[PDB]
């Protein structure tokens, strides 16, 4: 079956 | 535990794919929300992140310094939005569920109940001896049941007279001809 | 200009509860969510799982990033906590009620945040602890939440119902009453 794709969260800068 | 009054801190991330005329026009909005305030977003009509509040300014600056992230976001109207549109097209966009229509008196008020339909676009009209009635019509509005069906009540205030026939007519994409229910009193 | 459909991937992380959520929405209806305990995809309609797939592992990885981001953002805001917004509650039924014909009571809880709520069905005052379905927290454009709870039942004039809702934004438990007016 075809899969839904997902957007990946973008990490903040630690500093 | 009882007496839990500790402060709460909420972070929400939303990726919204907006589709206009099929997939001909597509817009991606990536939204970052702290508590109840959106702080930074990526809008595909812009092509870079923008601070929505001052507290999102660091992230917009940092993310806009990343060529990989930006290129991935800029491509996402195709690789994510259009992709997922096609994945679910047959059982979402093209989902059609026919309503069940019943008519019953409320205790001067005739109720047309239209139950269990999908999608939400529907026309529900009242007729008295074939003449459409508009002035005395009131509705619940469109009710989303949460289970991929809708319902509505469309009610007609009337002074029924013997021999009159009232008809509730429903037009909906699930049927090729209108559904009709009569009430004769 | 004419917006036909919207698909939303909505996720959240909440501290100090350590609660997360990951779901997809199509035109206001949930397509699926990831159960965070069982760590699996849960399709809103079971048959969707015969038509498409989704890999829940990537959802869980997003939740890890969301938790880290939340902690950074909490520090950056000088630990500004969320303002409670209390729910508004509506009780309805799946279809017009008929004596002893099976139906469903629907408790719709709307316009609230944070996404933590206690919802109890009461029949003649007594909690109905079993048989209740419930959705995850559904997103709103104002970034509040909504939620559905469902109770299959046999309508009777012998039985009154209350949907009892607790939330930090409420001064007392909110009770929405429902009776069968035969």
């Amino acid at each position: 079956l075809d899969a839904y794709n997902m957007m990946i969260s973008a990490g903040f800068s630690l500093w | 535990s009882m007496g839990d009054t500790r402060p709460r801190f909420l972070w929400q991330l939303k990726f919204e794919c907006h589709f206009f005329n099929g997939t001909e026009r597509v817009r991606l909005l990536e939204r970052c929300i702290y508590n109840q305030e959106e702080s930074v977003r990526f809008d595909s009509d812009v092509g870079e992140y923008r601070a929505v509040t001052e507290l999102g300014r660091p992230d917009a600056e940092y993310w806009n310094s990343q060529k990989d992230l930006l290129e991935q976001r800029r491509a996402a109207v195709d690789t994510y939005c259009r992709h997922n549109y096609g994945v679910g097209e047959s059982f979402t966009v093209q989902r059609r569920v026919e309503p069940k229509v019943t008519v019953y008196p409320s205790k001067n008020l005739l109720v047309c109940s239209v139950s269990g339909f999908y999608p939400g676009s529907i026309e529900v009209r009242w007729f008295r001896n074939g003449q459409e009635e508009k002035a005395g019509v009131v509705s619940t509005g469109l009710i989303q049941n949460g289970d991929w069906t809708f319902q509505t009540l469309v009610m007609l205030e009337t002074v029924p007279r013997s021999g009159e026939v009232y008809t509730c007519q429903v037009e909906h994409p699930s049927v090729t001809s209108p559904l009709t229910v009569e009430w004769r009193a | 200009i004419k917006e036909e459909h919207v698909i939303i991937q909505a996720e959240f992380y909440l501290n100090p509860d350590q609660s997360g959520e990951f779901m997809f929405d199509f035109d206001g209806d949930e397509i699926f969510h990831v159960d965070m305990a069982k760590k699996e995809t849960v399709w809103r309609l079971e048959e969707f799982g015969r038509f498409a797939s989704f890999e829940a592992q990537g959802a869980l990885a997003n939740i890890a990033v969301d938790k880290a981001n939340l902690e950074i953002m909490t520090k950056r805001s000088n630990y500004t906590p969320i303002t409670n917004v209390p729910p508004e509650v509506t009780v309805l039924t799946n279809s017009p009620v008929e004596l002893r014909e099976p139906n469903v009571l629907i408790c719709f809880i709307d316009k609230f945040t944070p996404p933590v709520v206690n919802v109890t069905w009461l029949r003649n005052g007594k909690p109905v602890t079993t048989g209740v379905s419930e959705t995850v927290f559904l997103p709103r454009e104002d970034h509040l939440f909504r939620k559905f709870h469902y109770l299959p039942f046999l309508p009777s004039t012998e039985d009154v119902y209350d949907c009892r809702v607790e939330h930090w934004g409420l001064d007392e438990p909110l009770l929405k009453h429902w009776e069968f007016d035969a």
